[PDB]
């Protein structure tokens, strides 16, 4: 797995963009498309 | 509404990121496993050779 | 860095909450990697980490 593969350097770093963030986004484009 | 049935009843609708994410992890694991070849090497141990 | 029975490997000794064969010896993950080494002395398991 991805969080079970960490153990020779291989570092997963996070994506600079939350999904929380891309919810809003997606919210906000919703709404103003409505 | 329809289209949530279509998703609800249906566990292939994602079938894109599913391979994508499958893809990734078995790149991975192969990496990983690479490591436990001897490649001729007496020993695929650092401390054993 | 740590020999336990012949295997020399460096990291972390904690202690693990999970339940063993019988007969003790190592153990290893899905990647063929060692993840949890026995405790010769007590029957009490230890992560590596
Ligand atoms: C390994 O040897 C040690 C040394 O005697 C044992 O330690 C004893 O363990 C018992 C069991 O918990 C205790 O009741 C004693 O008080 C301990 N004594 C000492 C001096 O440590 C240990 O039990 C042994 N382990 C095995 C698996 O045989």
């Amino acid at each position: 797995l991805i969080c079970a593969q960490k153990f020779n350097g291989l570092t997963v770093l996070p994506p600079l963009l939350t999904d929380e963030m891309i919810a809003q986004y997606t919210s906000a484009l919703l709404a103003g498309t409505i | 509404g329809k289209i949530q049935d279509s998703l609800s009843s249906t566990a292939s609708a994602l079938g894109k990121l599913q391979d994508v994410v499958n893809q990734n992890a078995q790149a991975l694991n192969t990496l990983v496993k690479q490591l436990s070849s001897n490649f001729g090497a007496i020993s695929s141990v650092l401390n054993d050779i | 860095n740590f020999n336990f029975n012949g295997l020399t490997g460096t990291g972390v000794l904690t202690e693990s909450n999970k339940k063993f064969l019988p007969f003790q010896q190592f153990g290893r993950d899905i990647a063929d990697t060692t993840d949890a080494v026995r405790d010769p002395q007590t029957l009490e398991i230890l992560d590596i980490t």
